[PDB]
């Protein structure tokens, strides 16, 4: 295994780290989603 | 490394100490304490890569009341510095990313250990008060702000004296079963996140909604943006039907 | 007290999470901040004692909106230096009254939603080695975190009687409400589905009989065999003879998440037996090590 | 086998009998039935076993309004006995499990006409208590009780002079459509039981809560006790918001 | 009446079930258990055979539930010897008012709550052969059974006129209105569920083009077939090349479990046409087998 | 093909130009045009069976407020007299039958362009309305039905002098990519007939219903009847709730 | 009036769809409609005109369900020649208050319950080539329509008082009010379902580990490939070793079904800037061709 | 290809139309539903 | 076919009986909540 992941869509391979930025957007969207709906209280998820 | 390197790379941790209790000037963040640390020993751009990807990975950690969050500041001082001294300017940054992950745990542990700490600090603010000494109150806020820095600003100067391959090299001689229960225990840390919430707002009313919730959830083709949703339009509902009687 | 002696105050207010201790949380940081008003009105050995024991009270919000707050509180207690009568009356009130609203708009305001674009867009020039980045990410966040601060402070300096009464009011109340109807269903929503708790002990191995499984020892060879196994297997038929079922999947079978909705209330539990959340946290961690250790996780 | 067992065992017959109508000490539960049956033959540690099986199966056979439940007295009572008189101790256990199942069915039917037969009995009760006669009542009462003891009395007895093998012989020379019938007719008699339910409490104000329930079953993610708790919390909402304009 | 006619009345009360009619199911057992009561009250001629009209009335609950109302009924019978002018007005409302919600709440606590957990744990021993799984299932079982048939009677028979008239009161109408709402909840859940009407007649047979099925005639030979075939069914493309739909299919296209609905309500008609629910199941049964002969189900 | 033919087949194109808008005697339904048009043509059965056929395909087109309905009169009547002069009374249905659906649009379209252009009709009306002329109304609504009315009667004879495979030749000699497009376009029009619903009815207090109606709509489990039953039972328990603290 | 005229006025509003202008609909055919009342009430230069522009405004209901409020239409009128003081009043609140409730019943019975039914029983016949098909559906709408106006019609002008003032009702409001939550309700979920806006361009193509795909390189060889295979399908592996994530992916990650109501709220956004419904379906066409040309849709 | 779907359980292959009546029942079933749920504003969809 | 079911976790295979635990206290918990939710109405399911 060489290709970890860290949320937020960036992976960090053996050599080089990439950000796919779609995943990037979801995770944001979905995280001021529930902090919104939560008061902010969604607590730290990696997504 | 020259001396006045080490000396910029001590008070940048200090202040990224500071900052993360503080949390305004946002130099603990990793986007600048990165590029901080590289600016003052010559790994500019390396640095701001690494202050970039990391930035990116820590997006969502933030304090919030008594849940207190992985703390980038250790995270982004550590992993910046052990990248400056160990070469492979570029090429050296996903083992930085790698190293600090687990840092950020050990400096939320530090972190609470020091808000623990700090208990006393207020206790003395009081006992301070009540004898009417207005500027004992302020040394004593300014030496929790100092104890904080310095919970960065040791290991940050501890980091410079050994070798590189130090914080990797006992990480890595690490038995699987800690890994793995550390690992585990993460996943739970959160629900106690969840608790303090909901000792501050649970009533007899708003619990069915929690049932509703909680049931709800269990349904895989529900979006959390469509649960927010439904728990919306279930409020408003809520809020109408009830002034519809009591007016 | 002048504009000067609100511009002190605001500046010194930076630092109102400077001690952050787990039992009053930001009280050390709110008598700080409070202490050049306290000089300007009380003067002579106890009013400022009696002001110190009053903001050295419990207080926790946002950090940035606790600003209008002080200046509530800067408006307020100017009067009881004049004479207003209102002592000890609305000065806890309204503390209490705007520190838990306000910090749950502030929250997702700072933390979760200007915080995270603005990190989101440095990183993107950082990644390409931009010094641009990190500097627009520092002064995006500085210039707006400040003018935030200052004007409302003033604002709520300048509103001191406007906004006191207001509180109670139809509005506060049913914003109140349905953001706790709304945090309670998507609390038990997250507590479901991001606990993760899996347990791997085997409870039951019964073998399942012969006309059930897909039996791949006398199965079609060549082009058919597939056809055939995913025919079976649409048909419900089983890949393995053995039939494994887990003690996941006898809770499971009762309600998905009890596990979890269990742990989070024995966590309120602790918690409102007056035990730290470190301790909580820490208890956690050597749970989830123990039950590694024993294969109950 | 001895006489005095024949007799013991028709006397054991007779009180199941009467306790699956009584339904007060449970002597018509396998656990109890099983046991007592084979401690009066010298089978008594396959009779237990065969008891317990059976009680794990017969769990949640319980008579709830007109639903009469599948009567597992009579099941009790014959498998025990093929399992006695028929050799084969411990080994034998997973024929009378496999011959109970069918003759609970019997049972089923022999006690729902002894129940519709009980209608004249009270009939007469009620012509006696209009002629002012206090003993005669007692009288019909207890022989309504006999009634329901010979129904199981009587086919206990009949089997212990039949070969052992002959209720299993008679199940098993059973056409596969009859088979096929009893088993597809089986599963819509639940529907029944619903009904009466449905007719004893169905208001123009809780028919919308069938009806969400009915469309909220489909969801094959949800459990039985999800549904039950999303129940619970609709309940609790619409008592809340019912009396908040009420009052 | 003293305490040995309230015994003599518990005692004679475990053969309430003793007749079970389908038309007033315990009536006969409800008469029977008040005959030493009648008799000690009424004795002349003719307050006997009023009382046996009173008691003979429909009457259905748990069994071991009608303790409690027995005691109201021995509370309320015995002022009519003395003379309360409380005649035919209350004895035939106490009643009907708790013999509803009291066995809602007796039949699940005794036959699906105390009484599994008794058998499994008599099981549990007498799986290995020992006596004391049926000792102690049947000793557990009579001895609660008794007690709290005597300590029901004894507190319905003590606070006879206490309990008579909170009947009319808001927490009994609530627990009411909340258990018909959770019950028709649950209740249609069950019927959609648990009612198995599977129809197996073949409506269509349409057979597909060549662009929606797998083609098992043209495929990729080793370790690659199995690898196009797994891609081709994540793509929605059917295993045969006929398409079968059956009257089940069409039925479930417009929502599942209508056929179970649709005979629900056909036995709630049926049952309220005062037909006997024994000759609706042996009609349902036969429907079945009628059924299977012609393919129909 | 006789001139008489040609006639009666002219005025059954007018009479569908007609009743597409008038929507009463439904001279303008596939089974009605198509028998029409082939029985003064000879080809009873074959257009008989082109009629069911279409008749089955179009059950659901009808117009609802300024959601035009895709004008089955256009393809019922064009697709049959291509049909009848083409040979293959039988085996040509299905060339009738691919080639009406594109026709149906182009149909849509020109009721669309009429029923815009119906608008300066109506103010003439409105200003001989006020200038007191009561015929000359009358007029101009019997000019505008002939309009509507010669929509269709002039396609339907231009089809009349011209090669059968003259519609099939220039529905295949067309570029797929615009094809694509008004296939991908064909599946986002109908949101235009919802948006006109919308407006109509649309209030603070119904608008949680539409995110609840949204929401669950993404359970695939729950087919379009079950939708409007878990709709259905919302809307009485609100009406229910709604009244019961306002009296 | 007679019933000469009445007959007249009914027959002549089988036109009331003749000119279906876009801006007012059917305002053309229902003031065609009532010339003959018109003309048979008001005679002398003016009244008539009157009339005329009270008759020009927007209508628009089902075309049969119509015939009841002509009849209202037509008693409130009459009252007007001989003089009731009401005038302009109710002859306008009747027909919105009409138009709208009742085309939401007229539509889903004529257009959606009998001529479905009526057609597919015409087709069935007419698939055989049985003329008796055709003229079977001609005769039973046509009898049903004309008896349904001409009935409608008399009552609603034999109850022309009775019914004017019985609108402003609890009834009335009720059915209104669930109507508009049901469809609400279908329509939200109508519009998730039917709206299909699928997006095709290619986000992201990073390649899986080399420990989450099936790797079809070195399995085993002969029915055993296809059960491990399988199982590695339902441990969750995936087919193919590079994972592809598309724009339709991300945004059903959001929520499923966003598109579709983004589009379905800029459209009404259009209609509220008053642009015909003809310029937006022109122009969501042209969206998809651009759609399809760019690689986007 | 040469079977293509109408909608309403239409096929018209290359040389016949053939209706298959369940699917024509459903459609037919399921879009009066959606019109008497939605006052007859479903619109046209293939069903 | 030798191994029966016949309900609660019990199996009565050709020569012996067995009783899985685990499905059997999730029949009984299942019955006990649905007899909770229902007033014991819950009929007779083979759990
Ligand atoms: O809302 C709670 C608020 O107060 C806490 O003490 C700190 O963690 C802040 O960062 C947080 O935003
Ligand atoms: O609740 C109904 C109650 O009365 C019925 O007649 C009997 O079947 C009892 O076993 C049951 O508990
Ligand atoms: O309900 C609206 C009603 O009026 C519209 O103008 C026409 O499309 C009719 O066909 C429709 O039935």
């Amino acid at each position: 295994p060489h290709m970890k992941y860290y949320g937020n869509g960036v992976t960090c391979g053996k050599h080089s780290c990439s950000v796919d930025w779609g995943k990037a957007t979801t995770c944001i969207i979905n995280n001021g989603a529930m902090a919104w709906a939560t008061g902010g209280h969604q607590g730290n998820h990696k997504c | 490394m020259s001396v006045i390197s080490i000396i910029l790379v001590v008070l940048i941790a200090f202040l990224a100490g500071i900052e993360g209790i503080l949390d305004e000037f946002q130099f603990h963040q990793p986007l600048i304490a990165c590029t901080l640390i590289g600016l003052v020993t010559g790994n500019l751009t390396a640095c701001i890569i690494l202050g970039g990807t990391l930035q990116m990975i820590a997006l969502g950690w933030a304090n919030i009341g008594a849940a207190v969050a992985p703390d980038a500041a250790l995270a982004s001082v550590a992993s910046a510095i052990i990248l400056v001294l160990g070469g492979q300017g570029v090429a050296g940054i996903p083992s930085a990313i790698a190293i600090a992950i687990p840092l950020a745990v050990a400096g939320l542990f530090l972190t609470m250990i020091v808000r623990t700490l700090a208990v006393p600090i207020v206790h003395l603010m009081d006992r301070a008060a009540e004898k009417g000494n207005i500027r004992s109150v302020e040394w004593l806020h300014i030496s929790a702000i100092c104890m904080q820095g310095i919970r960065i600003a040791i290991p940050a100067a501890a980091l410079l004296f050994i070798p590189a391959d130090s914080v990797q090299s006992f990480l890595e001689a690490m038995p699987a079963w800690l890994t793995d229960g550390m690992a585990i225990g993460g996943g739970m840390v959160v629900a106690v996140g969840y608790a303090l919430v909901i000792n501050m707002m649970a009533t007899k009313e708003v619990w069915p909604f929690f049932v509703i919730g909680f049931v709800v959830a269990a349904i895989s083709q529900l979006t959390l943006i469509a649960i927010g949703a439904l728990g919306v339009a279930l409020a408003l509902i809520y809020l109408n039907l009830s002034k519809m009687g009591g007016g | 007290l002048s504009k000067r002696d609100r511009l002190r105050v605001a500046w010194r207010s930076t630092f109102i999470q400077g001690s952050w201790n787990y039992e009053r949380m930001q009280n050390g940081g709110w008598a700080f901040s409070m202490i050049p008003a306290i000089k300007k009105l009380y003067k002579t050995k106890e009013d400022r004692s009696s002001a110190l024991k009053r903001h050295l009270e419990f207080f926790n919000t946002h950090p940035y909106i606790a600003s209008p707050i002080l200046g509530v509180t800067l408006a307020l207690e100017e009067e009881r230096a004049n004479g207003a009568e209102v002592d000890d009356v609305a000065i806890q009130g309204v503390k209490v009254g705007m520190m838990g609203p306000l910090a749950g708009v502030g929250d997702p305001v700072f933390w979760f939603t200007i915080r995270p674009m603005l990190g989101a867009l440095g990183a993107s020039l950082a990644l390409s080695g931009n010094i641009l980045g990190p500097i627009l990410f520092f002064v995006a966040w500085n210039v707006i975190r400040w003018g935030f601060m200052w004007y409302t402070q003033e604002f709520g300096y300048k509103a001191g009687s406007k906004i006191t009464d207001d509180l109670s009011g139809g509005l506060l109340q049913d914003i109140t409400k349905g953001a706790s109807i709304l945090g309670m269903f998507v609390l038990a929503a997250l507590v479901q589905r991001w606990v993760n708790i899996q347990f791997a002990p085997i409870i039951s191995k019964v073998k399942l009989d012969e006309g059930a499984y897909i039996d791949w020892s006398h199965l079609p060879q060549g082009a058919q065999g597939i056809k055939t196994a995913l025919q079976q297997q649409q048909a419900g038929l089983a890949l393995s003879e053995i039939k494994v079922t887990t003690l996941q999947n006898n809770l499971d079978n009762l309600i998905p998440g009890l596990a979890a909705v269990a742990l989070t209330f024995l966590c309120m539990w602790l918690l409102k037996k007056k035990i730290s959340p470190i301790i909580i946290i820490l208890g956690l961690f050597v749970v989830g090590i123990v039950g590694h250790l024993i294969g109950l996780l």
